């Protein structure tokens, strides 16, 4: 019941964290890389446009 | 899946007969039906289709106006109603089921035949008659058509049939490239509009007999002379 | 040229025309008012009819004043205007007439028989109802074109003057058109309106909103036959009182009968938009 | 198109085909939605209930009309799965007059479903069960066991028409209506009450949002 | 005179 | 030991928020802020698919971006082509309290659930020529909220009843429960390795399970009503949340906690479905207002705003090449922006 909770918490607390702004920085790293491939973010051609 | 057909015999000139292929195990009426001829010693040739509904019906336009083709839904039963038949219409008949869907591999079950006794079109061509073969061996089967088959929808509408001794023709491969179900992985086929082939690697037993080549991009359909393999 | 000019009272025509004039601004806001206020079915059916009356309303009442009540001869507009302005008048009357009983026919079976009518309905075949009415309306209007033409009448052949819009076939055939005309216009809907509104307002009074709706059905009855019986009984009396029963009391009678008949007609189809104002909540 | 695009299209209209008519078949029906009370007799609404644990889909046939009622019971979970009613064409909630015990819950379940943003103008018919064991219960527990705050003769009449006003003061919207009716465990006349109510409803839902 | 407007 | 079992607990927490707390030192806004805006985005309609006679409530694409998989509550279940607006298969179901549904990776098979409590496999490349179903997979005692395949032997599904389950399709058994959330689990999102998943419940939270252990690695909070949609960032690194209180938020799964909100002080909608664009920079949501909105998923502004719908949007997708978007509703429509 209780220890349940407390060993889930436990296994919780214990996790290896890095910071938001390295995150943060490899989600814009992420985005830029692919930024060119993305037909929502950067329309493609009518020519190239399957619909 | 089972095709059985009926019908057929010996029949005098002038006269007329009906065949009927009875289908069982499988969504009949969700399929379109073909029939084939094949000539006693000759390749295959497209007769008639009836397309699901019975919607749509097409004809050769070597048996136009003398048969009928028609389907009976609730019996699983097709039927072709052949009059004024002639020397010319002596044939093994074949009964083919076709579906049509995004992916679909139409041509794929063919059943037996029934033997008939009477006392524009794009040309496909065959590189050659007959390739000797020794099993182990690369073999590769090509065929050439008078037309591009590959459409604006990018699809290339080339299927690969082969007869084994004794047999009603199996699917090997459809839209030049797509390796139908049942086929092992030995088969491969490439090409590009006008020129296609087909490779057999790894040659094995029960791997001889007459391979065609059949376009379908626009009725009628049309197959090639046929290669024969030999060991 | 000397006696097409009917010898009428001014202190008449000023009158009409200002009954007129009222009743253009009146109809022609109502319907302008309900077709942008419209713009399930029902709003489909009240829409089209709304449509009809602004037609009549825009397409027929200028033109009658300036050519029937004050300017009788010549027509202002010759052959080919006077064929259009009728075949418009009688597409219109009858688009009138028949959106009127579809109405009656769509809320007699919404509430007689809503169960039926759930799936009976669609937006496709409400759709395909209302320009089949239209058409219907168009193709009963069809004969003006032959029947009516610009007639020369005067003591010689032609005269300036003499160019007026009256039928330009055998008395037999506008007495057959006329007849066609009436009992499809008028006594056919008439009689499906009157039914099939009794029949709503009887099931609604054995069951606030509906107490003026019951009243509104009634009203609606009484008002169609007030307007309309007066217009087609003066076209069968022109179709059918012969030469020799004619005098000047009769013709003048006629004239300012006409006057008067118009009014109530134009009258009709202002009155509509009020009425889908009363009863509706919004 | 090719000749395989042009086999793909008929089997698309084909199919479209199917779907119209299976949607014309599934047009005829009336949904009804069954709520009460634990053991309030919701089972034996109607003596001619087919079934044919998630939600137990009962019908029945009568005159021409096809009514389905679905018990939402088996989904002990409640607002995340009961949007899927909204267009039920009426719900159907039944209270059992004589077990006092399951009162107040039966109201607050009253309340809950009355007021509920999909269910605002869905109307309500209303079954009070179990009359025949409630007019001989009141002369020994006579309400104010279960309803305290009661000034009033302790009768069947007054105690009946009591209950369903404090039922019917959980409506808070005009455009919604409840439908009350009596019943007896061995009554068989529900049918005609439902098929009444269901009439009523659906002629007042074909002129209010008519723009009346 | 018979009218003529119909 | 009850008193000092709780009180550990309430210790665990606070070391957790310090912890999460500690690793704060600077947000994405205060990052992104010198990246040049996407600008305003405007989609446009280019099919609309018609046939379901009622409320859609799920869509899911192939992973050949081309064929699509819809249920409704008219108790079909339909498979698309996206590119000509073709029907290719149409399937009856048993039940019509159909609530999810999904399109196995290889094409071979879809699935779907709802209050049934059974989630339905159903064999679409087979002999014979029609769909048939292949699986009924009974075990959950509430409804099915949503379903993923893994492969065509393994699905894992979300239950009503707060577990989760990992099952083996050919042996009709489950293979992994997950436990742990008190409230019933409305969203699953498989990452893009398979090897973890993502569910939200009606907690107003979110918990990362384990798929080859079965256990929950960490639990993520935040949001103050019930999570109705959640979808892994591409990269496998962060995922997106709906919730009723008209908000998204942007999650971060190796700094433990969340990193961006998407919100407007016109939103008072709730929030039905979410999903990323190929590369990561736009986050789609659908709002029971009838509209999709479309936000800079690094600047959380608002990048445009899909609204041809006439109800509820209920579900809404992205191809995996990233061509198109399709989208559904309750009027019985859904249609492909691009
Ligand atoms: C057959 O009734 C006629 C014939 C001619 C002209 C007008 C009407 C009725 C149309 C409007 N109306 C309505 N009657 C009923 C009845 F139920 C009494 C039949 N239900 C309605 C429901 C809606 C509605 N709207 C104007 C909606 C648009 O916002 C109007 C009515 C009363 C007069």
């Amino acid at each position: 019941q209780a220890r349940k909770l407390v060993e889930q918490l436990k296994m919780e607390a214990n996790i290896d964290r890095i910071k938001v702004s390295k995150a943060a920085a490899d989600l814009m790293a992420y985005c830029e890389a692919h930024a060119k491939e993305d037909p929502l973010l950067t329309p493609v051609p009518a020519s190239e446009n399957p619909f | 899946v089972q095709l059985v057909e009926s019908g057929g015999g010996l029949v005098q000139p002038g006269g007329s007969r009906k065949l009927s292929c009875s289908a069982s195990g499988f969504a009949f009426s969700s399929f379109g039906m073909h029939w084939v001829r094949q000539a006693p010693e000759k390749g295959l040739e497209w007769v008639a289709y009836i397309s699901s509904g019975s919607g749509t019906i097409y004809y050769a336009d070597t048996v136009k106006g003398r048969f009928t083709i028609s389907r009976d839904d609730p019996k699983n039963t097709l039927f072709l109603q052949m009059t004024s038949l002639r020397s010319e219409d002596t044939a093994m008949y074949y009964c083919v089921r076709s579906i049509y869907y995004y992916g679909s591999s139409p041509f794929d079950f063919w059943g037996q035949g029934t033997t008939l006794t009477v006392s524009s079109d794009i040309v496909m061509t065959q590189a050659t008659s007959s390739v000797p073969v020794t099993p182990g061996e690369s073999v590769s089967i090509s065929c050439r058509s008078s037309k591009s088959l590959l459409h604006s929808n990018g699809n290339t509408y080339l299927y690969w049939f082969l007869q084994r001794p004794g047999q009603s023709p199996q699917l090997l491969i459809y839209r030049m490239s797509n390796l139908a179900s049942g086929v092992p992985d030995r088969f491969s086929g490439s090409g590009s509009g006008t020129a296609f082939t087909l490779t057999i690697s790894r040659l094995e037993a029960e791997d001889v007999g007459v391979y065609y080549c059949m376009q379908h991009l626009e009725y009628p359909l049309t197959f090639g002379a046929g290669t024969k393999l030999e060991l | 040229n000397s006696d097409l000019d009917v010898n009428t009272d001014i202190y008449s025509k000023v009158l009409v025309t200002a009954i007129y004039l009222a009743l253009f601004v009146v109809g022609t806001v109502g319907n302008s008012v309900t077709l942008f206020t419209l713009a399930s079915t029902v709003h489909y059916h009240l829409g089209s009819l709304a449509l009809s009356d602004l037609l009549i309303l825009l397409l027929a009442m200028p033109v009658e004043l300036y050519n029937f009540i004050w300017v009788h001869h010549p027509w202002a507009f010759g052959d080919a205007g006077c064929r259009g302005y009728y075949f418009l008048r009688d597409a219109c009357t009858y688009a009138t007439a028949l959106n009127v009983a579809s109405l009656s026919v769509e809320r007699y079976l919404a509430i007689c028989h809503p169960f039926k009518a759930k799936t009976l309905m669609s937006r496709s075949r409400t759709k395909k109802f209302i320009s089949a009415i239209w058409l219907a309306s168009a193709l009963l209007a069809i004969p003006m074109l032959f029947t009516m033409g610009l007639q020369n009448r005067s003591a010689d052949g032609t005269h300036p003057g003499g160019l007026v819009c009256t039928p330009i076939v055998d008395t037999a055939t506008v007495k057959v058109v006329i007849q066609v005309n009436t009992f499809m216009s008028f006594l056919f809907p008439m009689l499906v309106i009157s039914i099939l509104n009794t029949v709503i307002a009887n099931k609604l009074t054995v069951m606030q909103a509906l107490r003026h709706g019951v009243l509104v059905l009634r009203a609606v009855v009484i008002a169609f036959v007030v307007c309309w019986l007066p217009y087609h009984v003066r076209r069968l009396m022109f179709c059918y009182i012969s030469d020799e029963q004619w005098t000047t009391f009769l013709f003048d009678f006629y004239h300012y009968f006409y006057m008067l008949t118009n009014a109530l007609f134009y009258a009709s189809s202002a009155i509509n938009p009020i009425l889908y104002n009363l009863v509706s909540a919004n | 198109l090719s000749a395989e695009d042009k086999a793909a299209v008929e089997r698309s209209k084909m199919i479209e085909k199917n779907l119209k008519e299976d949607g014309i078949s599934a047009a005829k029906d009336v949904k009804l939605l069954l709520l009460g009370a634990d053991n309030s007799g919701k089972s034996t609404i109607v003596k001619q209930m087919k079934i044919i644990t998630g939600i137990v889909e009962t019908h029945f046939t009568f005159k021409n009309l096809h009514f389905r009622l679905f018990d939402v019971g088996g989904q002990r979970s409640r607002k995340k799965w009961i949007h899927c009613f909204e267009d039920v064409t009426a719900i159907i909630f039944c209270v059992d007059l004589s077990d006092y015990n399951r009162m107040h819950e039966s109201l607050m379940l009253f309340d809950s479903i009355c007021n509920n943003k999909f269910f605002i103008d869905t109307s309500i018919i209303l079954f009070l069960n179990k009359k025949d064991l409630f007019g001989e219960k009141i002369k020994k527990s006579p309400l104010t066991i279960c309803f305290p705050e009661y000034t009033g003769p302790n009768t069947y009449e007054d105690a009946a028409a009591y209950i369903q006003a404090q039922f019917e003061s959980k409506n808070r919207s005009p455009n919604k209506e409840i439908y009350c009716h009596m019943t007896c465990a061995t009554d068989t006349n529900n049918a005609q009450v439902i098929f009444d109510a269901v009439t009523d409803i659906i002629i007042a839902n074909n002129l209010r949002g008519c723009g009346l | 005179r018979r009218p003529y407007i119909l | 030991e009850l008193d000092q079992l709780r009180q550990e607990a309430e210790q665990l927490k606070n070391q957790i928020r310090d912890a999460r707390k500690a690793c704060a030192d600077a947000t994405l806004s205060q990052i992104t802020n010198n990246i040049d805006p996407v600008g305003r985005i405007q989609m446009r309609t280019r099919r609309t698919l018609r046939g379901h006679l009622a409320k859609i409530y799920a869509m899911h694409w192939g992973t050949d971006s081309r064929l699509l998989v819809s249920a409704s509550q008219d108790g079909k279940l339909i498979i698309w082509d996206s590119y000509t607006t073709n029907k290719v298969h149409a399937i009856p179901l048993r039940s019509s309290w159909v609530m999810t549904c999904a399109y196995a990776p290889s094409g071979n098979y879809v699935a779907c659930g709802g209050l049934d409590n059974i989630c339905s496999i159903y064999n679409l490349k087979t002999r014979e020529g029609n769909v048939r179903v292949s699986r009924e997979l009974a075990g959950h005692t509430g409804y099915l909220s949503c379903c993923r395949f893994l492969d065509d032997n393994q699905i894992v599904t979300s239950s009503g009843d707060t577990t989760c389950a990992l099952w083996d399709i050919e042996t009709g058994q489950q293979t992994t429960t997950f436990t742990g959330h008190t409230g019933d689990v409305m969203s699953l999102s498989l990452a893009p390795d398979t090897r973890l998943f993502v569910s939200g419940a009606c907690d107003a939270s979110a918990k990362l399970w384990d798929v080859r252990e079965g256990m929950c690695r960490q639990t993520f909070t935040g949001h103050e009503s019930d999570i109705n949609a959640i979808c892994f960032f591409p990269n496998g690194n962060a995922f997106a949340t709906g919730s009723d209180d008209a908000t998204c938020r942007l999650f971060d799964l190796r700094a433990d906690q969340e990193l961006m909100t998407y919100s407007h002080d016109n939103i008072i909608c709730g929030i039905t479905s979410v999903s990323f664009s190929k590369s990561g920079r736009l986050l789609l949501a659908g709002y029971d207002d009838f509209n999709c909105n479309v936000w800079d998923a690094l600047k959380a502004d608002r990048a445009g705003v899909l609204a041809g719908h006439d109800n509820r949007v209920s579900c809404l997708g992205v191809t995996d090449d990233g061509m198109a978007v399709a989208t559904g509703s309750w009027d019985s429509f859904l249609k492909i922006w691009n």
